């Protein structure tokens, strides 16, 4: 924000970072006066994000949530602040914290394929039938996304959602087998 | 909740206190199955807004009432269905 001993505003900096297309000339956004407009105060300062306050400061994200709630074009005020909360959860995960689930069927719902469930802080190394110990050998921090229910692993062979370990299939020479199926060579029996 | 050594459900207790009009025989409500509908009510009631009120009035009943008010909402904005329960809890705290 310092071009030459001059305190740049975010508008000026953002306009300075412009890179336009050849035939597409773009007009810089017009700085508009404030519209003179606290849901976020309850959740951000509540216990639901408590284990995240100590690592990432919430004032900037509080202001961001206020702006998002005021600037959005539908009166889904409870469901129009999901983006800022998700970003704060992402920053908490990046800060070494362990955010707990804050969504719900009516409050910012997320849809997951098959029988997976949406979670805010779980290991990104999903366990599959081929790699059933992947999560125990993961180096990245926990992330938010769709994960298999505890006690099962993903089916990367039949693509049939999360299945228990005992029902995982096996692959030999490009052909998928079944739990209990056998193959044999000259001197092995598997 | 006791009529003769028995246990009365809240619906039965409410129906027992009816006093109908001379010509308006209002029908008793029909029980409905539960719609199965930590959340916003928990964050609001367990937050720092009500700190000296929790130690005086228990929140659990009013938290449950907040959840019911949210589930039976008529509008889309969830922040508008929690006003009644929060106001009632503030009244009880006073
Ligand atoms: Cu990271």
């Amino acid at each position: 924000l310092l071009s030459h001993n001059t305190k740049l505003t975010p508008m000026e900096f953002g306009n300075l970072q412009k890179m336009d297309d050849p035939t597409d000339q773009c007009q810089d956004p017009v700085p508009e006066p404030p519209r003179n407009c606290g849901i976020c105060e309850e959740l951000l300062h509540g216990q639901l994000f408590s284990g995240c306050v100590a690592l990432v400061d919430v004032g900037s994200y509080l202001e961001a949530c206020r702006q998002d709630l005021c600037f959005c074009e539908d009166t889904d005020l409870l469901s129009c602040v999901c983006h800022t909360l998700a970003e704060y959860s992402r920053q908490c995960t990046h800060a070494g914290g362990l955010p707990q689930d804050w969504r719900g069927p009516d409050f910012c719902p997320q849809k997951c394929p098959n029988n997976m469930q949406y979670h805010e802080c779980r290991s990104p190394c999903a366990d599959t039938c081929s790699n059933q110990e992947h999560s125990r050998a993961c180096e990245d921090h926990c992330v938010a996304g769709c994960f298999c229910p505890e006690g099962t692993v993903l089916d990367d062979i039949g693509q049939t959602g999360c299945v228990p370990v005992s029902k995982c299939a096996c692959v030999y020479n490009g052909a998928a087998y079944a739990p209990g199926a056998t193959y044999s060579t000259d001197c092995t029996n598997c | 909740l006791l009529s003769h050594n028995t246990k009365l459900t809240p619906m039965e207790f409410g129906n027992l206190q009816k006093m109908d009009d001379p010509t308006d025989q209002c029908q008793d409500p029909v029980p409905e199955p539960p719609r199965n509908c930590f959340g916003i009510c928990e964050e609001l009631l367990h937050g720092q807004l009500f700190s000296g009120c929790v130690a005086l009035v228990d929140v659990g009943s009013y938290l449950e009432a907040c959840r019911q008010d949210l589930c039976f909402c008529e509008d889309t904005d969830l922040l508008s269905c929690v006003c009644h329960t929060l106001a009632e809890y503030s009244r009880q705290c006073t």
